[PDB]
RNA sequence: GGUGAAAUUCUUGGAUUUAUUGAAGACUAACAACUGCGAAAGCAUUCGCCAAGGAUGUUUUCAUUAAUCAGGAACGAAAGUUAGGGGAUCGAAGACGAUCAGAUACCGUCGUAGUCUUAACCAUAAACUAUGCCGAUUAGGGAUCGGACGGCGUUUAUUUUUGA
């Protein structure tokens, strides 16, 4: 899960909502980057390939 | 002809040195070629110290100093009269001038 | 200049009606934490509390610059200034705690001089209370009374030895402390005098100081802890 | 100057020149016998040893290599042979 | 007995598609038809099967890599970053 | 671990060693082996099998830090090698530590 | 109207004087920087815009600050002089010291002078080019 | 705001100024010098890893293995070229405001390529000490950086020997 991840790591096939089995960053040579966390009201900022 | 033995540069033993920005016209010159002056002065001019002194709330007070380091290109150095032309024999004398210690 | 406005209020505008906004302001007193001597440090201004705009919300993220000389009633600490951040607002009173430290600008420029060596280092540290704060250190070479040589320069190998010693001392002292405990060590400059003794063998190293301290993270508010130091 | 006897320099003047610039080159190093306090044995050690020298008995260090001449352990005595 | 001065592998294209376009494709064709040493068995037999699939002819291992290279500079830089980040922070 | 390179070269000249996998195992049955080396990229199943034989025969094992290509060139040979055994030391001192 | 306090005690403010080579700013805030009490610039007094930086204009602008701040109850000031900074001159302008005297003469109290000019550790490229202003 | 003096431009749709917070790219002030290193071009924040180099010290080892080089080869500031990423600041071309008899300029407000990085080309500079490389000899002096050796004291530490 994206919470158990430090900032700055690249991942792939990220779920828009928990349980939909992959929506984002699933093309050859692409990825997404985590930016920061909000431990309260848990939500994470990410950066998409388009910017 | 060579006008100066050191080429007026003071750079021997190395190939390059990073330049700096002139403090007046913002020109680029090598750091070793610029004329550098270090100045220590008071925050206020000597006539104004009394007015600040008796308006303070700390009994005796000492106004702080200000420290600056100005550095010029040669073209702006002798137009502002920081340095001036010397004679042929007097050129080769690098001792700092003797500041007046009696003031008449 | 009176006669330069051309567009003035802009595309289309009209004059105002109500003025003098100072009729609705209020004054509050500011307090200081436990270790410092004097508690009153001045007054502050804010709009009066009203519907849709609470006053306490505007007095919970302010910081103040107070010279350490005023807090300790001593002119020795006339070159260090520290910040106090407001947290809770009692009746016509603001409560504050530590938020940093810094030298005055003129003291730092007077220390640096030509024909000397400047050594500087930094290191992050966390306390038993989960505070993430960073410390800076500074020192200069010391001349010898019978010295004839013009310049006192240290070798770069010796500089790295001193820099390594600086980091070890700072970590050891701040390893097991609280924020209140650490502040009580900053004002008598315990860190500086201990660093000078340890580095004596490598080089004399006059003028040991902690240049500045700034904090990066804070734990939960924990109102019980704030009242412990205040209202003594 | 302008009239000097080059064949017979004074011994004091030859003790200051470089080891190779004298009239005939000569080393300025020597050997010595070191007395380890623990044992009663004798070991021959170069003055400019580049290696850590171990005594035959009780296995104790006697010298530490350095840039010039090796420094001996504090609790030891030697004679220049 | 060199048979070419500069054209190289992209000599099958004759005089078509322009000189510049042939140079770019040659840069990418040369690196995909070569052989690479296996990271597991050590033999010099690894060749590309699909657009992003490389497999060893001896130990039968199959690995996913770049389009025309076994690994890419971006992917290589990430392993070191991930290794360095993990071991200092959690250990 | 730079010392192991120099020690191993001396053993080749003075002592006797046997290279390969089948011959290494056959030496372990006899119980007269003294030290075996294992390369980094040997198959994990083969690695775990070799250590079990050593445990029965109680002989020390050393884990080489390089691939099987580097182990071969560390012995003057022009071919890959993954495991080996040292039947006896010559004038070297590998078994000292 | 003002803070209630005994006659012996006095309440403090801070004055932030920004003196460039083209204008001078006199600005008074509370102990923190959040609340502005008064602000008058040198351009409001002079009408020729080549004298906005003149020391005379700074005196006039500094005088009515004391008058305007007098009834608010504040009686003492801290001073923080600053130059242009950054890539600028780092020398305070001619009107920097004229305003400081006018605050003292008008009757306000002074303490803790300081310089707050911003200095870079290593700056971006500065305007002008490599050959400078050739006039 | 900007200038010798002005204008173009921005502004109660709150400009300029004040305090707190965030993001991005470039750059390493003061200390910094008639000081250090490299074949030259060049190289300045911390720490970890990787291979290399000069001098000094030496009663180790080899024994002429050396000097300089037509053609030939490696590296070679800035600008410029080919493909991606990046694009804060400055700013060729360009557009306006003043000045002037004219002003396609000097001065002022904007601003594209470029300035930075990865993978490949280009091989020129007042690339300067306008002074080719190896070896021997010839005169007085005081400073300074690196290594070794000798010496009377001061300083100082779980302190001696070391270091200043
Ligand atoms: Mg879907
Ligand atoms: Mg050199
Ligand atoms: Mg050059
Ligand atoms: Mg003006
Ligand atoms: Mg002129
Ligand atoms: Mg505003
Ligand atoms: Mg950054
Ligand atoms: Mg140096
Ligand atoms: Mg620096
Ligand atoms: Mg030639
Ligand atoms: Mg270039
Ligand atoms: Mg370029
Ligand atoms: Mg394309
Ligand atoms: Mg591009
Ligand atoms: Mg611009
Ligand atoms: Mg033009
Ligand atoms: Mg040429
Ligand atoms: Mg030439
Ligand atoms: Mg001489
Ligand atoms: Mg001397
Ligand atoms: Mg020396
Ligand atoms: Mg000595
Ligand atoms: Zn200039
Ligand atoms: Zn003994
Ligand atoms: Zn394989």
């Amino acid at each position: 899960p994206l919470s158990s991840v430090p900032e700055g790591t690249v991942v792939s096939n990220v779920e828009e909502k928990p349980g939909d089995r992959g929506a984002l960053g699933r093309t050859s040579g692409n990825y997404v980057t985590v930016v920061g966390h909000n431990p309260d009201e848990g939500k994470t900022r990410i950066k998409l390939p388009s910017g | 002809v060579k006008k100066r033995k050191n080429n007026g540069r003071n750079k021997k033993g190395r190939g390059h040195v990073k330049p700096i920005r002139c403090s007046n016209c913002a020109r680029c010159t090598p750091k070793d070629k610029a004329i550098k002056r270090f100045t220590i002065r008071n925050m206020v001019e000597s006539a104004a110290i009394r007015d600040i002194s008796d308006a303070s709330v700390f009994a005796e007070y000492t106004v702080p100093k200000m420290y600056l380091k100005l550095q010029y290109c040669v073209s702006c150095a002798i137009h502002g009269k920081i340095v001036r032309v010397r004679s042929r024999e007097g050129r080769r004398n690098r001792a700092p001038p003797p500041r007046v210690r009696y003031n008449k | 200049v009176g006669k330069n406005k051309r567009l003035s209020k802009g595309k289309k505008g009209l004059k105002k009606k109500v003025q003098d906004p100072f009729t609705r302001k209020d004054w509050y007193n500011i307090k200081a934490p436990a270790p410092f001597a004097v508690r009153d440090v001045g007054k502050t201004l804010v709009n009066r509390t009203t519907g849709l705009k609470n006053a306490n919300d505007a007095l919970k993220g302010r910081i103040f610059e107070v010279c350490l000389a005023d807090l300790q009633k001593d002119e020795d600490h006339a070159f260090r200034k520290i910040k106090l951040r407001v947290d809770e607002v009692q009746g016509k009173n603001c409560l504050t705690n530590f938020h940093g430290l810094d030298f005055t600008t003129d003291k730092l420029r007077s220390l640096v001089r030509k024909w000397q060596t400047l050594i500087e280092a930094n290191v992050t540290v966390t306390t038993t209370d989960h505070y993430l704060l960073r410390l800076f250190a500074i020192a200069f070479t010391k001349r010898r009374p019978n010295q004839i040589k013009k310049t006192t320069y240290a070798q770069s190998s010796q500089i790295r030895a001193i820099r390594r010693k600086m980091v070890e001392i700072i970590q050891r002292e701040a390893a097991s402390c609280t924020l209140h405990q650490l502040v009580s060590k900053l004002i008598p400059e315990v860190i500086g005098r201990e660093i000078e003794k340890a580095t004596q063998g490598i080089y004399p190293l006059q003028n040991v100081h902690i240049r500045k301290v700034k904090l990066l993270k804070q734990p939960k508010f924990d109102l019980g802890a704030l009242m412990a130091l205040h209202g003594e | 100057v302008l009239a000097v006897d080059l064949l017979n320099p004074s011994p004091a003047s030859e003790a200051r020149k470089h080891k190779l610039k004298t009239l005939v080159p000569a080393p300025r190093s020597f050997f010595m016998d070191v007395k380890c306090p623990g044992c009663f044995t004798i070991t021959t050690v170069f003055s400019h040893a580049q290696t850590v020298v171990i005594c035959q008995g009780c296995t104790n260090v006697l010298c530490q290599p350095t840039g010039g001449k090796a420094r001996l352990t504090e609790g030891c005595s030697f004679r220049r042979k | 007995s060199k048979r070419t001065k500069k054209v190289g592998i992209s000599g099958k294209y004759g005089t078509r598609y322009g000189a510049s376009l042939r140079k770019l494709v040659k840069k990418q064709e040369v690196t995909q038809h070569a052989r690479y040493t296996c990271t597991f068995c050590g033999k010099n037999s690894v060749r590309r099967t699909a657009v992003g699939i490389w497999s060893c002819k001896s130990c039968k291992k199959t690995m996913a890599g770049g389009a025309y290279t076994v690994s890419t500079p971006a992917a290589a830089a990430m392993r070191s970053t991930l290794r360095r980040l993990r071991e200092i922070t959690e250990a | 671990a730079q010392s192991i390179g120099a020690k191993l070269a001396l053993v080749i000249k003075s002592g006797k060693v046997v290279l390969g996998y089948r011959s290494t195992l056959k030496a372990l049955r006899s119980g007269k082996a003294k030290l075996i080396l294992i390369a980094a990229n040997t198959p994990p199943l083969r690695k775990s099998e070799l250590e079990y034989y050593s445990m029965m025969s109680k002989t020390p094992v050393h884990h080489y830090s390089g691939t099987n290509i580097e182990l071969g060139t560390a012995c003057g040979k022009l071919f890959r090698c993954s495991t080996m055994a040292i039947l006896d030391a010559g004038d070297s001192d590998i078994l000292a530590d | 109207l003002g803070p209630q306090v005994r006659e012996g005690e006095l309440v403090f403010g801070v004055a932030r004087i920004f003196a460039s080579f083209n204008d001078t700013f006199v600005h008074v805030t509370d102990l923190s920087g959040r609340e502005t009490i008064c602000r008058v610039t040198g351009g409001m007094k002079v009408k020729a815009d080549r004298d906005e930086s003149s020391p005379y204009a700074a005196m006039l602008a500094a005088q009515d600050v004391a008058a305007r701040c007098k009834e608010l109850g504040i009686t003492a000031l801290h001073i923080k002089i600053r130059a242009t900074g950054g890539n600028g001159t780092k020398t305070p302008g001619p009107g920097a010291q004229s305003a400081l005297r006018a605050l003292a003469r008008s009757g306000m109290k002074i303490g803790r002078i300081e310089d707050v000019t911003p200095t870079p550790s290593d700056s971006t490229r500065r305007k002008g080019g490599r050959r400078g202003r050739r006039l």
